[PDB]
Formats: C-alpha cells, sequence, structure tokens
C-alpha cells in the first residue's frame, strides 16, 4: 500500500559539506514531492516533479530519483537548511508522507556550563521539591547527568529535556529536574549533580547543601 | 494572498469528537481541494482526506475512513473536519492544505490546531524562581500545568539574549512542567530586577514572577 | 486525481 521509508532519521552535517536524504519506496511511483519544516511552522513545499525546486529554493537543493529510490540534495550545507525533510507521493486513490529526515548542524565540541539550584522556599511549603540542574550551551546533544543524595545515586526521580539546536552558535542545552517531597527532601543535606560529557577531561560536580 | 486561518487549540476527553475549522482567502474557494493533515508532537505527518468545495466529494486515508468526516460551506469559504471516537493517541496538530498554483504539491497551509486528548483537565501553571549565585544563571520553573502550549520572556521582552526555554516535560501526573534559564553578567545581580512572564493561552493565564537572589 | 484544474488528470 504504497510505504514511503526515508533514511536517516537523523544527520548531522558541517557547513559546506554535502548530505543526501532516501525516500524509498516498496514500488516503483513517480512524481516525488518534498517538503522543509522547522520548529513551530507548517512545512513549506520544496520540490514538486521528483526535480523541480519550489519558488525562492536555492539552487543548492538538488531533487531526484527514479524506480523505487528519491533523493533530496544539499551540496553546500547552511545553517539555515537545519531543518527536518519530508518526502510525499499520490498512489490512487491517496496522499502519503515519509518519515522524516531531521538535519542539525555539526560544529566544534564544546563543554557544558553547569548550574544546580536549590528550591524555591514557595514550592518548599506546597510539599513538593524540584531541584534543577543546568547543562548550557554544548555540543554535542550527548551528555550524562547524574544525581547524588548524600553521595547516594538517585535513580528514576529526575527527568530530562533537551533544546532544540541554538540558531546562532548551534549547541544544545539540557536541564535536568530531580523531584520529591518535603519530607524526602529534609531527610538530606547535600544534593550534588554531576555531569559528563565529551567535551569535559573528566566529570564535573554542581552540590549546595540544604540550607 | 492565499490564506488558511483554522479554528483554535482543543482540549478533549477520550470518546469525545472534535470539529476543526479553517477559512481560506484570496483564491476562489471551489476551485482547490482543501486537504487535511496532522502531525504528533515530534512525528511525521499523516494525510487525513480532502474535500472538493465545488460538489462537496470527499477521500479519505484509509486509517481515517471510519472516523473523519471533512465537509467545505461554500458560503462562508470555510473547510471543516471533525474526528470522532478521540484518544490520546490523537494528540497532535491539524493543518489544512492547499495544493500549489502550477503543480499538485502542497504549497499552502494554516497554521495549524492543536487537539490534546486526554482525561486530564486544563490548568495554569506555578511559577517558581530559580535564583542565581563572570556570568550567573537564573530562571523560572514553570510547573504542573496542561495542556501544553506555555511561552516565557523575559523583562517583557527586554532580555531575549542568553535566554533557553527549555521543552515541556510529561509528568507521572499527566501535567506538563518545563524550566526557562539565561544567563546574565554576575554584577547584574541586585541591580538588574529580572522577571520571567509565563503564558498559558489554553488556562488563559499570564504569570509575572520576579526572581532575586 | 492528486487535485483538480490542472491538466495532467
Amino acid at each position: 500500500e504504497i510505504v514511503l521509508t526515508q533514511s536517516p532519521d537523523f544527520q548531522s552535517v558541517t557547513p559546506k559539506e554535502k548530505v543526501t536524504i532516501t525516500c524509498s519506496a516498496n514500488s516503483a511511483l513517480s512524481y516525488m514531492y518534498w517538503y522543509q519544516q522547522k520548529p513551530d511552522q507548517s512545512p513549506k513545499l520544496w520540490v514538486h516533479g521528483t526535480s523541480n525546486l519550489a519558488s525562492g529554493v536555492p539552487s543548492r537543493f538538488s531533487g531526484s530519483g527514479s524506480g523505487t529510490d528519491f533523493t533530496l540534495t544539499i551540496n553546500s550545507l547552511e545553517a539555515e537548511d537545519a531543518a527536518t525533510y519530508y518526502c510525499h507521493h499520490w498512489s490512487n486513490t491517496q496522499w502519503t508522507f515519509g518519515g522524516g529526515t531531521k538535519v542539525e548542524i555539526k560544529r566544534t565540541v564544546a563543554a557544558p556550563s553547569v548550574f544546580i539550584f536549590p528550591p524555591s522556599d514557595e514550592q518548599l511549603k506546597s510539599g513538593t521539591a524540584s531541584v534543577v540542574c543546568l547543562l548550557n550551551n554544548f555540543y554535542p546533544r550527548e551528555a550524562k547527568v547524574q544525581w547524588k543524595v548524600d553521595n547516594a545515586l538517585q535513580s528514576g526521580n529526575s527527568q530530562e529535556s533537551v533544546t532544540e539546536q541554538d540558531s546562532k552558535d548551534s549547541t544544545y542545552s539540557l536541564s535536568s529536574t530531580l523531584t520529591l517531597s518535603k519530607a524526602d527532601y529534609e531527610k538530606h543535606k547535600v544534593y550534588a549533580c554531576e555531569v559528563t560529557h565529551q567535551g569535559l577531561s573528566s566529570p564535573v560536580t554542581k552540590s549546595f547543601n540544604r540550607g | 494572498q492565499v490564506q488558511l486561518v483554522q479554528s483554535g487549540a482543543e482540549v478533549k476527553k477520550p470518546g469525545s469528537s472534535v470539529k476543526v475549522s479553517c477559512k481560506a482567502s484570496g483564491y476562489t474557494f471551489t476551485n482547490y481541494f482543501m486537504n487535511w493533515v496532522r502531525q504528533a508532537p515530534g512525528q511525521g505527518l499523516e494525510w487525513m482526506g480532502r474535500v472538493d468545495p465545488e460538489q462537496g466529494r470527499a477521500d479519505y486515508a484509509e486509517k481515517f475512513k471510519k472516523r473523519v468526516t471533512i465537509t467545505a460551506d461554500k458560503s462562508t469559504s470555510t473547510a471543516y473536519m471533525e474526528l470522532s471516537s478521540l484518544r490520546s493517541e490523537d494528540t497532535a496538530v491539524y493543518y489544512c492544505a492547499r495544493r500549489a498554483m502550477d503543480n499538485y504539491g502542497f504549497a499552502y497551509w494554516g497554521q495549524g490546531t492543536l487537539v490534546t486528548v486526554s482525561s486530564a483537565s486544563t490548568k495554569g501553571p506555578s511559577v517558581f524562581p530559580l535564583a542565581p549565585s563572570g556570568t550567573a544563571a537564573l530562571g523560572c520553573l514553570v510547573k504542573d500545568y496542561f495542556p501544553e502550549p506555555v511561552t516565557v520572556s523575559w523583562n517583557s521582552g527586554a532580555l531575549t539574549s542568553g535566554v533557553h526555554t527549555f521543552p515541556a516535560v510529561l509528568q507521572s501526573s499527566g501535567l506538563y512542567s518545563l524550566s526557562s534559564v539565561v544567563t546574565v553578567p554576575s554584577s547584574s545581580l541586585g541591580t538588574q530586577t529580572y522577571i520571567c512572564n509565563v503564558n498559558h493561552k489554553p488556562s488563559n493565564t499570564k504569570v509575572d514572577k520576579k526572581v532575586e537572589p | 486525481c492528486p487535485g483538480k484544474g490542472l491538466p495532467s488528470c
């Protein structure tokens, strides 16, 4: 039932480099279409007729394909080109989209700046305590945050978030939030956040003493 | 200019139905198909169906034939898509799209209509300070709100450099929580006042929170 | 047809 499989799901590219996005099919099909979508926006038509660029699309983009395999190529990648690209085809009598290929910028390694925030007295009086650890402006996305209350490793009581790649310096930021009850919080003193990241030559710990 | 303005966001309990509108302007309404597409947060695009507003004939994807009814009103140049028997997996942004002038690709899209399906009720956030203590960092913890989204500004938009508002995290309780942080010179503490402005339109709530050392 | 009002179909 004509299924469009896009490979890869994720790709990081240094600027000025070439990147090829594949949208493979199960059957031989024609008249492929492509779209560019950036966060918090609708997709923009990019290629139609399998090789014709939509108006305003720079010529470094190239659409192509035949039979079962179709490709979208960026020949000299630029910062603005970072986005999720989708393929689109009509098999009677429905449209179908590809999974999507997210393209991100590749930059030099950058270590995170780590900060730890104790819970607010206002939140404590409500019965809950959120302890926040901030990893700021680092590349690549991969990092290991670790929580230790009075040197006891914490497990399962924390959640993480990662920002989209910054448009100006291409760095990421991460937040790790440790959540415990006011009762559990007050049974312990030392609250430590330990970070491991490629840009660090050894782990870095930020901690505070409750009070 | 071709314009597609859709209806506002919606919160739905499982089992209910949601009807989404799409006002069309800048072109003769009946000369073009009106397609409906949806995209779960961070997931791929799904074609749902289309309606020809000249006769009212509609075509649906096989997945959506059972529950989706797409209609169009020529008098107001408005198109509608109704999805029945909602479930949590139907949480997505719903777009209405139109083809390009000279080809069949979707060149014109609406702003998108977020429909959140969940048994949780709408709720405003609780904003807590992340006080600071070279460069110093501070922020606000926007906690226990539903549904998405929440938007954060600092000093009523005066401060944008260095700000990082994190993606929301869905907690075990079913409520969302995020934090917005910003890096500022350490010398500015005690002289420069920093307020985070938190807006949660779904609950019609705006909150200003002052963060001090 | 993918759409209407075009000679392709």
